[PDB]
């Protein structure tokens, strides 16, 4: 479909955790959701947010409507689960490594489905839980996911990082290494 | 500055099973266009498009749902009427902070330090916090422009609203040899350049 810009309301609903998701996205990036525990709408950047708002109980409508959905379409289906899929990761540096200087490391996590999911980042081995972030998980146009893990360091010589996946699809953790 | 959003449908009549949904709205020089999905698990089984104006089931699932929708009146003229209120009215609001919104690179050269794994002697231009996606990099050799010899990533999406790229030349280079990364994009107004020099 030709387009300047495609902005979308995405959402779903499953039976484990995350059980549900209702998010916004404009040329492929999020921004904005509702968080459905708090009932709020949490806006990407800071200047949207300023800017603009967004009803969030017509999205906790929504997540109701979509929970009727599958209820219906379970029975339909005669409780068809689908396969597996299992995720491609990549780790990368969202700035040029200088050693001893501030950056932060992505850790991309594609094409995978159900949107369940366990990530953590691993340095030197250990288990790191500061100075990390992570995205919603982020639809894509043939229906599978994609999410972000992000960790703030600072690159030095001696270390090792890891992000480690667990998924279905997956016959054991995925450890996805990287070093500066 | 409010966001309009819409109902989905409500169909009618480890262990996981999924249902998901899009509402999409396509902008194109003065027009919208609007995709309402039903998908379940990772099967899109029923459609509204506005160019169709009606449901139409994309698989045998959805061959009910197209059925008993279509002949439904105000729910169809709900749909027809998506274009031109949600769609139009989201897009008309978000301004150019939305629609133009430029964040400038930052512009990095530096040899790749991976040789014995890439087997390739490569200059690396890395660009980097940008936005939009859209971007030229081109490479020059004593202000020659190189245009063989040059490999580049995949446009990367960081996830928080930037891109970067990376756009390397495979040199042989020669005591003297000055090379020059040019980065253009629309939110600077001149092009960027960055040399590195052959030691
Ligand atoms: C982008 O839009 C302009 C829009 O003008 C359109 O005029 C049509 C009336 O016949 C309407 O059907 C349409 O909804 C209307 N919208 C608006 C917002 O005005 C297109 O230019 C118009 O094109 C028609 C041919 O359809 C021509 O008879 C009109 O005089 C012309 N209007 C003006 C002011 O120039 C434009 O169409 C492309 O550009 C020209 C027509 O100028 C032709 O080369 C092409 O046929 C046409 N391209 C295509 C692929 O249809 C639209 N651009 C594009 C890229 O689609
Ligand atoms: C994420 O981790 C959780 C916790 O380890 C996993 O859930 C457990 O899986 C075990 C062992 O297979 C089950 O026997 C437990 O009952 C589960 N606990 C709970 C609370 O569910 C989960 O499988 C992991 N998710 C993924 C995708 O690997
Ligand atoms: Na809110």
């Amino acid at each position: 479909i030709k387009a300047d810009h495609v902005s979308t309301y995405a959402a779903f609903v499953q039976t484990h955790r995350p059980t549900g998701e209702f998010m916004f996205e404009f040329d492929e990036d999020e921004m904005f959701y509702v968080d459905l525990d708090k009932k709020e709408t949490v806006w990407h950047l800071e200047e949207f947010g300023q800017a603009f708002s967004f009803e969030a109980q017509g999205g906790l409508a929504n997540i109701a409507i979509l929970n009727n959905n599958l209820n219906t379409l379970i029975q339909r289906s005669n409780h068809t689960q689908a396969t597996n899929d299992p995720p491609e990761v990549t780790v990368f540096p969202k700035e040029p490594v200088e050693l001893g200087q501030p950056n932060t490391l992505i850790c991309h996590i594609d094409k995978f489905f159900p949107p369940v999911l366990n990530v953590t980042w691993l340095c030197n081995g250990e288990l790191v839980t500061e100075g990390v972030a992570e995205s919603l998980f982020l639809p894509r146009t043939d229906y599978s996911f994609h999410k972000f893990h992000y960790l703030t360091f600072v690159p030095s010589a001696e270390d090792f990082y890891d992000c480690r996946v667990e998924h279905w699809g997956l016959d054991q953790p995925l450890l996805k290494h990287w070093e500066a | 500055q409010a966001y309009d959003g819409k109902d989905y449908i409500a169909l009618k009549g480890p262990e996981n099973y999924l249902f998901q949904g899009r509402q999409e709205c396509y902008a194109f020089n003065g027009t919208q266009r609007f995709l309402e999905r039903y998908i379940y698990n990772r099967e899109e089984f029923v459609r509204f498009d506005s160019d169709v104006g009606e449901f139409r089931a994309v698989t045998e699932l959805g061959r009910p749902d197209e059925e008993y929708w279509n002949s439904q009146k105000d729910i169809l003229e709900e749909e027809r009427a998506v274009p031109d209120r949600m769609c139009r009215h989201n897009y008309e609001l978000g301004g150019p902070m939305t629609l133009q919104r430029r964040v400038q690179p930052r512009v990095n050269v530096s040899p790749s330090k991976k040789g014995p794994l890439q087997h390739h002697n490569l200059l690396v231009c890395h660009v980097t916090d940008f936005y939009p996606g859209s971007i030229q990099v081109r490479w020059f050799l004593n202000g020659q422009e190189e245009t063989a010899g040059v490999v580049s990533t995949n446009l990367i999406r960081n996830g928080d609203w930037t891109f970067q790229i990376l756009v390397m030349l495979e040199m042989t280079p020669q005591q003297g040899d000055v090379y020059t990364c040019q980065v253009e994009h629309t939110s600077l107004d001149s092009p960027v350049t960055v040399e590195w020099k052959a030691q």
